[PDB]
């Protein structure tokens, strides 16, 4: 398509981004997101899709890398995805990533609630330091 | 690296693009970055099958993986473009070769002449041969064959005589391709005296077997069931330098047969080429398109291709019947409809099916016939003189 | 908001003889401060 | 060389606020046949942050708590005044406009109150576009039975409140506020069309307020506003802030979003106006025929999530069309062009079936508005409302035609 001089549709890039996440290819998923920004598209929706695919396909470690890069870059995720990332990290004992995300969640403008704190406490209660 | 490059070279030599694509995918699936030579073999295979879109993707992918193209890579494109007459794309390489620090060797000049010739630019073809001698260099045997085809195409009997006799003036024994071009220029001008003079030279040919068999089969001596096995024996022997040499041999042979009136024999010779993989893009027959692609053929070969295609049309419906005479960037311009191939095909179609095939308003190098008009349609007589 | 948590602590404890040795290694065995002649 | 080379509002309009610490920066108040407005008096260049456009001191406002108990900020009602009993007798949920109307009429009666002066720049009973002032004939031009019944209930509620609380036995200090029902109806109309509800912190107390804010109730509505309101607690000043990074040209109108996410029938009920480019207007389709949501959004370059659609022909009506059209979506399944044309054709037929329900068309309503010479403000508002809905349905037919062709 690029070699034919045609401009890929925003939906075409999203199909490639979602496919990359299903295979756990975060590097290719991030390369395609950079292309959409170069094509002057809106990468927020495609970034949301990429993170959810990695979480669904048990690539939580890769999902955190992609999520934080977008969140630190200024993009604001959905409240559903915020609750997804915090909870899945705390179920896996990853307090460091769950605390980083919750800090970015409030920086965006979404204040943490009792649900998010209960996720962090689930890991803090097992560290041996009350 | 040694095994991958060895197989891909064979695929590029024989024009097996499907196998070449699988080797490339196999290398990528194993996290192996193919070498710059390996991609050049894949680019070669696509050009053998006239798959320019997939060839330029591989060329684009070479820079992506850091396997920058070598001098041989810019030759695989030039010969691929030369066969199709895509001198617009050939000049892109030439304008790129000077900027890339690569001087113009002899092989670059041969492709330039071949590209201009197939594109109908006769004036610019001889100018390259005129400008080639100024830059010294050393014209090889194919260069003489490259410029002889230019004179033979534009019906220059006296120029072709001087070019041909000088080929044997150095004791070179010109190949069968040059002999078939002599028969075309003599057959185009109806010079039956010179045709018989050259044929007797090919009938003895104590040194070269191919000239004897091909020369004999043109006259019709080998048109028997058992006597067609010897002709096929030569074709199989020539079917070993790949599709690159084969396409040149069959283009000259069909051109000679058509101008000599052996139009039914040209039909069977073309049928021999297709089953060997020559002209893989020649025909498409599906529910959407019935197409014949003649942009890589000579004028005699194109007439044979159209004649068979028209006869097979009347036997049988697709949404469209098309003739692809120009296949490149020239399509999106008014020059493609003025190409010698486009005019020849349209003129040929006009006095064979009346006014049933008209040009396209969206492409310069297409000659279409709608499904509705296909209802209002042997159509072409195939006989030996 | 979530507090910027900062957990730092210091403790004093009685020291084992083993920890005393680990500090030094280093045994001072002479009551001399400085040599009279070399001033070393 | 230099030698060889909408009317402005009453100058006293800004001055009465200006002598009381109202500040306007780079904007001017201009008056036209349709009413007041705020326009950029110069090219407002973009900055890294929101620019201060206007500053309105708290003491010039009339505010009441949204939630019970009813406290007034600033407190202007004396202890024991009978107006509080009238305010205190209201329904806490529905009668917020009655409470503000009582405060508004009370404020006009006070000699020192700012709204005694500012009240002269409020639209009169024949100039306010609120449907509370609309006659039964004006409501007949709406062509919307649901909205008409809503307005009739509003007028009934407002009238019964006046008859109950402004009877013959009430004190003179109450009678002189609303001597007639029309005076109280006008006050409720001002309350509905001009009330600004915000969460504010005053001192240490954070609360929701219904506020009558002078010079900020002159900002017109837009669903793509270039300004927003911001309460500054430290000095009790309402700030009108232009969007950060947004360049505003000289003469461009300064607008805020009165009602995010609200349809035109809600804008008509509250503020007595409608917009043809409302991105939240809806049209009742059967759902038998559906188009591809992803294709429709990409054809018109509508990006973002459904609740935050934006355009990178396309306006708020096309965004509204995306939200209201029957749509299907199967992750990344592509739509068949021949099946989508059947849906587009069937959706356009249903759109024309609804345009045929109206006795007139959109351009006939537009020429009727130009031919008016003695029409009430609400009559023209009623015609503009039905015309905008026709323009919205007509925009959908055009958008579907474009979408059907750009799918090739
Ligand atoms: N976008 C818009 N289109 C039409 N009328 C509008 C509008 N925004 C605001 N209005 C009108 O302005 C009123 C809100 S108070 C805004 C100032 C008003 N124009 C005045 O002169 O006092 C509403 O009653 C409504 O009728």
């Amino acid at each position: 398509e690029l070699g034919a001089g045609q401009r890929p549709l925003p939906e075409t890039m999203i199909a490639l981004v979602r496919l990359s996440g299903s295979k756990g290819n975060a590097q290719r998923g991030l390369e395609l997101l950079a292309a959409m920004e170069k094509l002057n598209y809106d990468i927020r929706q495609a970034w949301l899709i990429l993170v959810e695919e990695l979480v669904r396909t048990n690539h939580l470690e890769e999902a955190n890398k992609v999520f934080l890069k977008g969140a630190r870059g200024g993009m604001r995720a959905t409240d559903q995805l915020y609750d997804l990332m915090i909870e899945e990290d705390c179920k896996a004992g990853d307090h460091s990533n769950a605390l980083d995300i919750s800090y970015e969640m409030e920086a965006a403008g979404r204040f943490a609630t009792t649900f998010h704190f209960n996720c962090l406490l689930s890991v803090q209660a097992t560290c041996g330091i009350p | 690296m040694e095994t991958y490059e060895g197989i891909i070279f064979a695929c590029g030599k024989g024009g097996l693009h499907e196998d070449a694509r699988k080797i490339l995918q196999y290398m990528t699936a194993k996290d192996v970055v193919p070498s710059s030579k390996a991609y050049t073999g894949v680019i070669e295979a696509f050009g053998q099958a006239a798959l320019y879109e997939e060839a330029l993707v591989a060329f684009n992918t070479m820079h992506e993986v850091g396997s920058n193209p070598s001098i041989e890579t810019f030759h695989s494109l030039l010969y691929s473009f030369a066969r199709g007459g895509l001198f617009k794309e050939s000049e892109v390489i030439l304008s790129r070769l000077v900027n890339s620090g690569i001087p113009r060797n002899r092989d670059t000049f041969n492709a330039t002449i071949e590209a201009y010739k197939q594109g109908g630019k006769f004036e610019e073809a001889v100018k390259t041969y005129v400008d080639m001698e100024k830059s010294r260099c050393d014209p090889d045997e194919r260069t003489l064959e490259a410029v002889l085809s230019v004179y033979s195409c534009a019906r220059l009997v006296d120029e072709c005589r001087e070019q041909f006799e000088e080929m044997k003036a150095s004791d070179i024994l010109p190949s069968i391709m040059c002999y078939c071009m002599m028969l075309s220029v003599y057959g185009k001008t109806e010079s039956w005296d010179d045709v018989n003079e050259l044929l007797e030279e090919m009938l003895s040919n104590r040194v070269s077997n191919i000239h004897q068999v091909i020369g004999q089969m043109i006259k019709g001596n080998y048109d028997d069931d058992s006597n067609w096995q010897i002709v096929e024996y030569v074709l199989d022997k020539l079917n070993s330098e790949g599709c690159g040499l084969g396409i040149r041999f069959y283009n000259a042979l069909l051109d000679a047969l058509w101008w000599l009136g052996q139009k039914e024999r040209a039909a069977r010779v073309l049928n021999e080429a297709t089953k060997r993989g020559i002209f893989p893009e020649l025909f498409r027959k599906n529910k959407l398109v019935w197409s014949v692609d003649v942009h890589r053929m000579s004028e005699g070969g194109m007439y044979t291709a159209l004649s068979v295609w028209l006869n097979d049309l009347s036997d049988i419906l697709p949404q469209l019947a098309v003739v692809v005479s120009v296949r490149g960037q020239l399509e999106k311009s008014s020059a493609a409809r003025e190409s010698p191939i486009t005019r020849a095909a349209f003129s040929f179609l006009q006095d064979h099916v009346s006014s049933s095939f008209s040009f396209t308003g969206w492409n310069g190098g297409r000659i279409m016939c709608q499904r509705s008009q296909l209802k209002q349609l042997n159509i072409v007589a195939l006989t030996n003189s | 908001m979530i507090d910027r948590y900062k957990h730092q602590q210091l403790r004093i404890g009685l020291v084992s003889p083993q920890q005393i040795s680990a500090w030094a290694t280093g045994e001072v065995t002479k009551p001399y401060t400085f040599h009279y002649k070399t001033n070393k | 060389f230099p030698l060889f080379q909408l009317e402005s509002a009453d100058p006293d309009f800004y001055k009465i606020g200006y002598v009381r610490r109202v500040r306007a920066y780079g904007v001017e108040f201009k008056e036209g046949p349709d009413g007041f407005g705020i326009y950029a008096s110069k090219d407002i260049e973009p900055r890294r942050r929101a620019r201060v456009i206007m500053e309105i001191p708290h003491e010039l406002m009339i505010t009441i708590r949204q939630k019970h108990p009813w406290m007034f900020f600033p407190d202007i009602v004396p202890i024991g005044h009978p107006i509080f009993d009238i305010i205190n007798s209201t329904d806490p949920e529905r009668d917020w406009d009655l409470r503000l109307a009582c405060l508004l009429l009370f404020s006009f009666d006070r000699e020192d109150h700012f709204w005694r002066l500012y009240g002269d720049f409020l639209p009169a009973a024949d100039e306010c576009s609120s449907l509370l002032l609309a006659t039964e004939e004006d409501l007949a031009e709406l062509q919307d039975p649901q909205l008409v019944s809503t307005i009739r209930q509003q007028q009934k509620r407002v009238l019964e409140f006046w008859e109950k609380n402004w009877h013959s036995g009430v004190p003179l200090k109450i009678k002189r506020l609303a001597e007639d029902a029309e005076r109280f109806i006008w006050a409720v109309s001002i309350a509905q069309t001009r009330c600004i509800s915000m969460k504010t912190r005053i001192g240490a107390l954070v609360q929701d307020l219904n506020m009558m804010i002078p010079y900020a109730d002159m900002l017109n509505h837009s669903f793509e506003p270039n300004c927003f309101l911001h309460w500054r607690p430290k000095d009790r000043i309402l700030e009108v802030m232009s969007n950060a990074g947004q360049a505003i040209k000289k003469g461009e109108e300064m607008t805020i979003n009165y009602m995010p996410g609200q349809k035109n029938n809600m804008l008509m009920e509250r503020y007595g106006f409608s917009t043809p480019v409302n991105p939240w207007d809806a049209i009742p389709f059967s759902g038998d025929s559906r188009i591809h949501l992803n294709s429709f959004l990409s054809v018109f370059n509508i990006f973002g999530l459904p609740e935050e659609y934006y355009h990178d022909f396309v306006d708020g009506a096309v965004i509204a069309a995306a939200r209201t059209l029957p749509t299907w979506s199967d992750i990344d399944l592509p739509p068949i062009p021949s099946a989508e044309r059947k849906a587009v054709k069937e959706l356009q037929d249903e759109c024309r079936k609804m345009l045929a329900e109206y006795p007139t068309t959109s351009e006939q309503d537009q020429k009727l508005l130009d031919s008016l010479s003695e029409a009430r403000t609400t009559f023209a508002t009623a015609v503009k409302y039905r015309m905008h809905r026709k323009m919205f349905i007509g925009k959908i037919i055009k958008a579907l035609d474009i979408y059907q062709e750009r799918l090739l």
